[PDB]
């Protein structure tokens, strides 16, 4: 199927079932739906604690650096997990909303001590 | 296969009614200021622009008021001045003037940019031209402003790899029998990043189309 | 001002010119512009050239306004706009020249130092010097004072339009500021830092009373503030000058008058940049202290402005007049050889289009 | 950042600007 224009992008594909998400990193066509063709398959996210209370992400790392050798592009959550498993840096939203959450808990804090 | 020519023509026929009724400059970017809407379109400008449109001047309502419509002036931009300290301007080379217009004040224009101090070899077509931002220098004052001492621009040659990536690049260093206790590194002296407001190629812009 | 040589209309008049009709001229460029198609500069240079009565002047307007509203408004030729100016001068139709010259954006009339020198000198030998006046502005309007003999006539008509000038309006203090300043900044004399004080002191009034914007907004001026700064630091560079060069006490009377009257919309400014209204005090006590410092030093004149002007001009109009007259010339020579270039090859296009109609 | 940068930003965003805000707690409270 030609698109008019469009381009590759890893990006997370949502499955599981109500209130149980589950995403699958594909690489697609930017226009395609987001649970529908894909080019490859290069990873999982279970964003739900285990038994064990952990996050489990499978990434496919030398097909991922292989896609994006080829010209694919990043959506910015998986940019955030990439950066979250060390192999981007962090990207700069999640620094902003850390300082942000920071200071929302100091002046709640501080709200604490003045009560 | 059937062939189907009522689509060949149909195409034709508006490929050409498209390029005899172009819509000049003087009614694309025409602007009641009173609402602040396209009068062609009817669609409202940002508000982040409201003000400048009702204060400053459109680049050929400065040029139509110059002998040779002002090729070899030196513009500015009102953004730029206040964004950036180090100068910035063009200096004109050809402006294509829309006659259409009442006082001549649209069109478009060519010529060699100066960005933060930084001139170019060689002179392109100038976007934004129909943006309300455009300043221009007096005869007068172009030596002083054009005045610039290039800074050292030492910045950063080299940038260390993320945790993870840098980790496995050690470890196959190691499983190779590469045995060197020099850090991984990313080079980035070839990434230059230029400022989001750096003017784009108006070439390869687009145009809006008649309707 | 100007002598008899240098407003003679002779030479002009001895160019060589194709004798058409205007009417026939006109009509084939309302052809072209009927078909939506492009008229050459050389049919409208021939319509300008033959302008033979006060009726033709009006309808060589109407065609400059059409071709100004054409593809090929660039190409109108300089000495097609020198020649326009002499025939409105020689059919008693200087208010037109002043009509199309004023609005210059639908006509197209940018007139080099020779021609504004001829129509400002036609005023003032009317003595009509309200409409000198537009003239200079118009000048200024178009940073036309490369020549020494434009500086000196439009400080000559300025210093005499305000001798006799009291009710006073911003519009007004701005346009004589800039009129006053930018001639002044090219005269390296009493007169130049004269009319730099005077012109600096009036912008910075229009500065400080209306804001920086009603000062550079659609003239030829910075958008920096310190206008009554820079007119303080023309006296300092008056304190550090050569004997000659003096400062009239007029322009100093009319500084002191301004900031006596003024010690007494987005923001475009950093706000931790200090304001001019918060230096308005220093500004005084440094007026008063470089007063003192150039009275000291006898570098205060007290000859008049328009008095020292004119008699700047009686030392040195003879020799800008006299250099304009040689550049003149040369300029018709240039313009006769284009002119014949562009008939030739009007002609060869007609010949080939003929040629390839025969088959 | 410098405040001349500040400025230049409290310029360019005239009456639409939040309180600034200051370093972030070195730490997260608690």
């Amino acid at each position: 199927k030609a698109y008019r224009g469009g381009h590759l992008t890893i990006r997370l594909a949502l499955g599981g079932c109500t209130n149980r998400p589950f995403y699958r990193i594909v690489a697609a066509h930017n226009k395609c739906p987001r649970d529908g063709r894909f080019v490859e398959q290069l990873g999982s996210y279970d964003p739900l604690p285990n038994s064990h209370g952990e996050k489990l992400v499978a990434l496919n790392l030398d097909r991922i650096r292989h896609w994006i050798g080829c010209g694919a592009h990043l959506s910015k959550p998986m940019e955030k997990l990439l950066g979250l498993a060390g192999f981007f840096p962090l990207h700069p939203m999640m620094i902003t909303n850390a300082e942000r959450l920071r200071r929302k808990r100091a002046r709640e804090v501080l709200l604490a001590s003045q009560k | 296969v059937r062939p189907r020519l009522i689509a060949e023509l149909a195409r034709r026929v508006r490929a050409l009614r498209e390029q005899l009724n172009r819509p000049r400059d003087s009614q694309l970017y025409a602007v009641d200021y009173e609402t602040l809407t396209r009068p062609f379109s009817g669609r409202r400008l940002p508000v982040r622009a409201w003000a400048d449109v009702r204060r400053e001047s459109r680049l050929l309502q400065l040029l139509g008021r110059l002998p040779l419509f002002g090729l070899g002036r030196l513009v500015t931009r009102k953004s730029w001045l206040w964004q950036h300290d180090e100068p910035c301007y063009w200096r004109l080379t050809r402006v294509r003037p829309d006659y259409t217009a009442q006082n001549l004040d649209h069109g478009k224009a060519w010529g060699i940019l100066t960005f933060k101090g930084k001139t170019e070899s060689e002179a392109r077509e100038i976007e934004h031209v129909m943006y309300h931002d455009w300043r221009l220098v007096p005869k007068h004052e172009e030596e002083a402003f054009t005045a610039f001492t290039p800074a050292p621009e030492d910045s950063l040659a080299s940038v260390p790899y993320p945790p993870l990536l840098r980790a496995m690049i050690i470890a196959e260093r190691q499983k190779n029998g590469d045995t060197s206790t020099e850090e991984p590194m990313l080079n980035v002296q070839r990434i230059r990043m230029e400022p989001w407001d750096y003017p784009a190629k108006q070439e390869d812009k687009g145009r809006a189309k008649g309707t | 001002l100007l002598s008899s040589a240098y407003v003679d209309s002779h030479k002009w008049e001895a160019r060589e010119k194709e004798h058409y009709c205007l009417a026939d001229l006109a009509s084939l460029m309302d052809k072209t512009f009927e078909r939506k198609l492009p008229v050459s500069s050389l049919t409208i240079s021939r319509l300008i050239d033959n302008i033979s009565s006060r009726e033709e002047i009006d309808h060589a307007e109407y065609y400059l306004y059409k071709f100004r509203h054409s593809p090929n408004c660039w190409y109108l030729r300089n000495w097609t706009i020198h020649t326009w100016i002499r025939q409105c001068l020689k059919y008693d139709a200087q208010d037109k020249a002043l009509y199309t010259l004023v609005n210059k954006v639908q006509y197209g009339i940018f007139p080099d130092n020779f021609t504004f020198n001829l129509l400002m000198d036609s005023f003032i030998k009317k003595e009509n010097y309200k409409d000198a006046l537009s003239v200079v502005f118009e000048v200024m309007m178009q940073e036309a004072f490369e020549v020494p003999s434009t500086q000196l006539l439009s400080l000559y008509v300025l210093f005499h339009c305000l001798a006799k000038k009291t009710d006073f309006s911003w519009e007004e203090e701005r346009n004589f500021g800039a009129s006053l300043l930018l001639p002044g900044l090219k005269q390296k004399n009493s007169v130049g830092f004269s009319s730099q004080l005077y012109g600096y002191a009036l912008l910075g009034k229009v500065e400080l009373q209306q804001g920086l914007r009603a000062v550079y907004h659609n003239m030829p001026l910075i958008w920096k503030p310190g206008y009554l700064d820079r007119a303080l630091q023309v006296m300092e560079k008056v304190a550090a000058s050569p004997e000659d060069i003096k400062l009239c006490r007029e322009a100093l009377d009319v500084l002191g008058a301004v900031l006596k009257a003024l010690t007494s919309k987005l923001v475009e400014q950093l706000d931790i940049e200090e304001t001019e209204q918060s230096k308005l005090p220093q500004y005084l006590e440094r007026f008063k202290a470089l007063h003192s410092k150039l009275q000291a030093l006898g570098k205060i004149e007290s000859e008049g402005l328009l008095s020292l002007t004119t008699q700047l001009v009686k030392e040195k109009l003879s020799t800008c007049e006299a250099e304009d007259i040689a550049t003149y010339e040369q300029n018709l020579q240039q313009w006769h050889l284009d002119l014949v270039q562009l008939i030739q090859r009007e002609q060869q296009q007609r010949e080939q289009a003929k040629q390839e109609y025969q088959a | 950042p410098p405040e001349r940068e500040l400025s230049r930003l409290r310029r360019l965003y005239q009456g639409h600007l939040q309180e600034e805000s200051g370093p972030p707690p070195e730490s997260m409270p608690k």
